RNA sequence: CACCUAAUUUCGAAUCCAGCAUGAGAAGCU
């Protein structure tokens, strides 16, 4: 049922098909070998993206070119991070003058079918139940729990590390029964200095240039220079870094609980155009430059602290690749041990040593049975009647959903089983009514908020926070203004009332919000 | 008799294509979101009626040419059975020799089907007096149909191709006045045997 | 309806009056001037079958 | 392949590796049962064990050991999601309908039954109609009008058949049938008649529809024997 | 030859639709009628039991099945209806399986 | 019988804006622009053309004193007897003049740009609002074909009068701001309906 | 209405003129050479936003007179539909009676547009701290526009000419504080029936 | 050479039609 097209052999490749309804996962680059991989994939119904690194995200618009994907699904944060990554990847292919795989029209047509959804929210699509959880690689990283009818698959995609500062150190978990697990072995042999960055940055300030990946590592280093006191300023070149830093700030609710004002402080001053990068190259005032356009800053400099994979230094403590131990802890953090653990994504030696250490954990490992989810009736169906050439019975019971068995149980079974701001529902209703009459909450606002609430709770929190965020440069909310003889203090009070009312509404479930918002928006 | 003509047509869409949904339950499911659903299969692919378009094209041109062709468009009109389009598309006592398949898209729904917004504007005021939402098929979508002519003649392929060019000129289905349904056709025909399956 | 509402909520625990002749005459009048149409009389009948 | 051990049946099939309970060396996908050590000494930890009440307490230990434990027509759900979590059980407060077909049993909600009740209502209403079970012309004029509308195919054998069925149901049902058939549509401009064959214009076509209306109206006042002898000549059945 | 018995019932696969008859000059719908149809992807089962078999009976039946794929089954075949795809599972039995 | 072909070639004199209509092409583009121009899936610009001709002809024929129906009012019913009812359709008949969409001869990477418009306070002269809109550049060439099924002696004259009213008023959206002023060139010919045989 | 009002306005620039380029691709192309590119068409002619200048001019003078007029300059301010500027230049429901055209330059941008430069100068030591290259319009450049009033009232041309005189005093376009945009208008007004293209 | 902004609101419905026509038979074993 599962085909390892891309991720079976190499490290940079990934293409995981699951033919239940065909569901594709993580189609990415690593030209005719790519075309053969895409032809081997075929017509996929749902294409799922775990994280926004092209490694696992590159070959999605080409699939839109060949018309092989119906629906693309993925977290908002990695959806816009995938945009960002697609647009540069495209200008990298135009500056190097090599034929591209897809055009900008393919980028734009790839984002019409992309339905973002946040973590721990399940869709019942194509008779699968797809759920997303966090695994701490980047901000939009999700492990996919696909509840099929023939099994329960968990595609963990690039689990993070305990040496992370923006993401939750334990990765989230499916809370039910897991049958098949798909793991990684990128750091499956290499084991294990966050204060050493501070120490060398202290003892160096000649300004220090420190390069990294534009995705991931630069924001971790920005945090590590932010949380402690550093008097010499920290500076951003390489305008992928500033744009992903702004995406980190806007998508703040997709991070740690301790991080939910600013995030990275106002300590960094980004550099926008190339002329300021030239002036910074010719400057002699001490600072920290975190680039990712490095040569303009480097040819002057030539510490060059080198964080990454490759007074020149190397700090092997800012890698989001998962160590062996925490992969073992991820496996031992499942409610039931998985039946088969498929170990894609690594070199041969790391795959062999992790295969040896999970065989030593007495769990089966593949190096690329029948499960029958049955519905038990458990109901006396001898008392049946015929009305319209149908043998129906009026039924009164409970759909009990335990693992491997969605048993229907009667009322005698229930007899044997028996042995964020918060405003009230009338306050919420009167507030939404008053702000609907004075046109602050409009029909378009309620419809977009219902889309953002169907996305998830934190997506709606992010949307309402951006609509209510006052700009320090203009003093404009992005709200809709009231109607009448309202002074500025009262207008600010009703804006705060709208923010609190909509946050309260986010606290509620997915049904009473719907039962509220059809009274003001009949469509949604 | 011994041979039959196979006409594989591949039609690409140049201006947006609407063909209305026929199924009453599929309509009643879709009118909560789209006021004009597009004709669709249960396998989420777009269906277009094709036999009536070719037939109507051939009756219109063969009537303008002056040939003896009946019309099967008037109310409860019956075919005489002696025309040239009566042989191709049938009559009351004889079936049509050219079995014409539905135009089925090579792609699926949610890939060529796009739901859009249409307007009706006051002439004196210039305001959107009305609004509806209709479901269209995008431009460049590719549809595939087959025409099986059971008893081939010399003028069947020329008549089918002429009706195809008239469908290019008028549009295939839906709101053809507004500019919808302007398509183009690629034709590949071969005289296959009737006994090709008898291995 | 009564039994279904009763047991469906018991398991959830964890008009104007105008004359018939005037009704017929007014529906006939609004049908002639096309305020009430066959789509409206069918859709209202469908929502009437769904309840009051 | 069935091996043996110290009483252990080790039946290998193409689907799964059962072990009915020395231990084997291959994968024991399903195990059927100090035993924890018998579990822990066995390579490739089993998927789901198949285990008087002490069992359940033992199953709790098997639950704690991170091992799934089961304690001993296809049915489909057309339900919703809703959900809940009460007493470590994911539930759903739903009352519905068990529909029994030849191969499937499905669980449908009350909305499907309302669909079925609307269809059955619309079926029942169109069975009993009104009082189941005029102009005038001479009999011979009725003959030549029915012959003339038979030749030009306005009155066809099917129309004569439904006329005879609505005449057997009584006078008023047949009156309702001809007033439905001759009903000129105000928004369309057509009646439920077969158009005549021949080179005609609108005036004589409307006149021929009027004589069809008057002929079938005046035939209703006659008795059943004359109507039967009038219509067998045209519709022998 | 058995009948083609569907797997699903009328509420799943049968759908009532609207067919038309349009004037060629004024391009208006002159007539309109409702007709049921079986949807696409609906599956049907049949069993062909050949007693006193020959070597070429299965080739003949399979050739007829591919011809039914080429033309269609049921009615309204000229308008595009009835185009189908057949899967064949054959087997030799003896007549005394029941004995 | 005969058919009337009016090939119109439209050159764009001021900027042009027809908003997108597809939901999946707007909501996927609101993160980039606020008013996307109406497009094909082959990256060509679509303009509705029959409604502009109909609105033009109803304005001028209503103010000339002839009886024409007003299809501008909400849920209006065409009379079926007037000139625009015969040309552009009615309820019970269809339009003789089938009016194609205005297909651009160029893609969007050549004749579509992404502009930044503002809204400025009156007391203090400051940029209060900013929005971005895709506009069609000047001199972009569009083509369409009006096909008249049963032609009369006064259909081409009414089509040309509607085209001149369109060049005077504007086509598409944002007409009062100056957007959508166009220039039309007509190539009219009278084909036979049996010409493809 | 049966009549419409045509106002052919003609702008001659006494002061230098600047209106910035709206288009992002043309701005990114011109930013290598000129930091402040003037608004240009694809036919190398200068575009000026006219509507919004007339509306703002009439808003200030009709507010200072004391008539019940709205202010559309505030953030997401909706025009009420009940004043004379709402009837003239548009409201939310009802559109603008006065379709106001862009000011099309009569000459090409190779003849009427010059690249210039400006300095930010420190005040104590009197040297050019910043040098930046902008782009402006020469004096006497002619800009013709056409205002079409569909349902003309008696006080329409008077309000348009009052807004035009306010635009002459207060400037049109950008950089109005430092001296750009003082212009002069010539008005040619006529009344034409709407059916002037019929037959 | 910089720098701020890039949002927001309404509508998303209404109507016509759903009819005809044809064929109801004949063979063998028995
Ligand atoms: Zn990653
Ligand atoms: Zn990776
Ligand atoms: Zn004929
Ligand atoms: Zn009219
Ligand atoms: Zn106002």
């Amino acid at each position: 049922m599962i085909k390892f097209i891309g991720g079976a052999s190499k490290v940079t490749g990934s293409a995981f098909l699951l033919e239940t309804a065909k569901i594709l996962i993580d189609c990415g680059i690593e030209n005719e070998i790519i075309e053969k991989k895409i032809n081997e994939i075929g017509k996929a119904d749902i294409c799922i993206l775990t994280h926004a690194h092209l490694d696992h995200s590159g070959l999605v618009p080409l699939l839109v070119k060949k018309r092989k994907v119906n629906k693309i699904i993925s977290t908002p944060a990695t959806k816009e991070l995938c945009r960002l990554l697609f647009n540069d990847f495209q200008r990298i292919q135009e500056e190097n003058n090599d034929i591209p795989l897809y055009s900008y029209d393919d980028i734009e047509s790839s984002f019409e079918i992309w339905d973002e959804i946040d973590d721990r929210n399940t869709i019942e699509l194509f008779d699968t139940k797809i759920t997303f959880y966090n695994n701490s690689h980047i901000i939009g990283s999700v492990s996919v729990f696909i509840e099929t009818h023939n099994g329960n698959y968990l595609f963990s995609g690039d689990i993070g590390s305990k040496l992370q500062q923006l993401m939750d150190y334990p990765p989230d978990m499916p809370d039910g029964n897991v049958d098949y697990l798909i793991l990684e072995s990128t750091y499956g042999n290499k084991s294990h200095d966050r204060d050493r960055l501070l120490e060398i940055a202290k003892t160096t300030c000649g300004k220090v240039l420190i390069p990294s990946f534009a995705i991931g590592r630069l924001q971790e280093v920005l945090y590590t220079f932010s949380n402690y006191n550093f008097n010499f300023p920290v500076y951003i070149d390489s305008p992928m870094g500033s744009k992903v830093t702004n995406l980190i700030k806007e998508y703040n609710i997709y991070l740690k609980k301790k991080l939910r004002d600013d995030l990275f402080n106002n300590k960094y001053i980004a550099i926008n155009t190339s002329n300021q990068s030239k002036e910074l190259s010719n400057s002699k005032e001490p600072a920290v430059i975190i680039s990712a356009r490095i040569l303009n800053h480097l040819e002057q400099i030539k510490t060059l602290i080198f964080v990454g994979y490759q007074r020149i230094e190397k700090l092997n403590s800012f890698s989001a690749h998962a160590d062996q131990d925490e992969l073992i802890d991820y496996i031992e953090r499942l409610k039931y041990t998985p039946y088969k653990v498929f170990l894609v994504h690594g070199e041969k030696e790391q795959r062999e040593i992790l295969a040896k250490r999970i065989i030593s954990k007495k769990i089966r490992v593949e190096l690329p049975i029948l499960i029958e989810k049955k519905v038990v009736l458990n109901i006396n169906t001898d008392n049946m009647c015929n009305f319209a050439s149908y043998r129906l019975m009026p039924f009164s019971g409970f759909i009990v959903e335990k693992d491997d068995r969605i048993e229907i149980n009667d009322k005698n079974w229930f007899d044997m089983i028996w042995n964020l701001p918060d405003m009230s529902h009338d306050k919420i209703i009167e507030n939404i009514e008053y702000l609907f009459n004075i046109k602050i909450l409009s029909k378009n606002r309620i419809k977009e908020f219902w889309e953002e609430f169907c996305k998830g709770q934190k997506a709606a929190i992010k949307y309402i926070t951006q609509v209510h965020r006052k700009n320090p440069n203009t003093g404009r909310r992005n709200w809709n203004p009231p109607e009448g003889d309202f002074t500025d203090n009262e207008i600010e009070k009703l804006y705060e009332t709208a923010y609190n009312t909509l946050l309260s509404l986010i606290k509620y479930d997915k049904n009473k919000v719907y039962n509220i918002l059809i009274n003001f928006n009949p469509k949604l | 008799a011994k041979t039959m003509k196979k006409i594989y047509v591949t039609m690409k869409t140049l201006s947006p294509l609407y063909t209305g949904e026929v199924r009453r339950e599929d309509k009643e499911a879709a009118q909560k979101r789209v006021n004009f659903p597009v004709r669709k299969t249960a396998t989420n692919k777009v269906l277009i009626p094709f036999k009536g378009a070719l037939r109507s094209a051939l009756e219109i041109m063969l009537k303008a040419k002056g040939e003896n062709v009946c019309d099967t468009g008037e109310s409860r009109a019956r075919p005489c059975g002696r025309c040239v389009t009566c042989s191709l598309f049938g009559s009351m006592g004889r079936a049509g020799r050219a079995s014409v398949d539905f135009l089925i898209s090579n792609d699926t729904k949610e890939q060529i089907v796009r739901e859009s917004t249409h307007l009706r504007i006051e002439r004196q005021t210039k305001s959107a007096s009305d609004t509806f939402k209709g479901e269209e098929v995008i431009e460049g979508a590719t549809f595939t149909a087959t025409i099986t002519i059971s008893n081939p003649q010399e003028k069947d392929l020329s008549l089918i191709q002429s009706a195809l060019k008239f469908i290019e000129e008028n549009g295939i289905g839906g709101w053809l006045n507004k500019g919808y349904g302007r398509v183009s056709f690629e034709v590949k025909s071969e005289d296959v045997a009737t006994d090709r399956f008898l291995k | 309806d009564m039994i279904w509402n009763e047991e469906y909520n018991k398991m959830r625990s964890q008009l104007p009056d105008m004359s018939h002749d005037k009704i017929i005459e007014n529906i006939e009048y609004l049908f002639n001037i096309k305020i009430l149409s066959k789509n409206r009389i069918k859709e209202f009948w469908e929502e009437f079958c769904k309840g009051q």
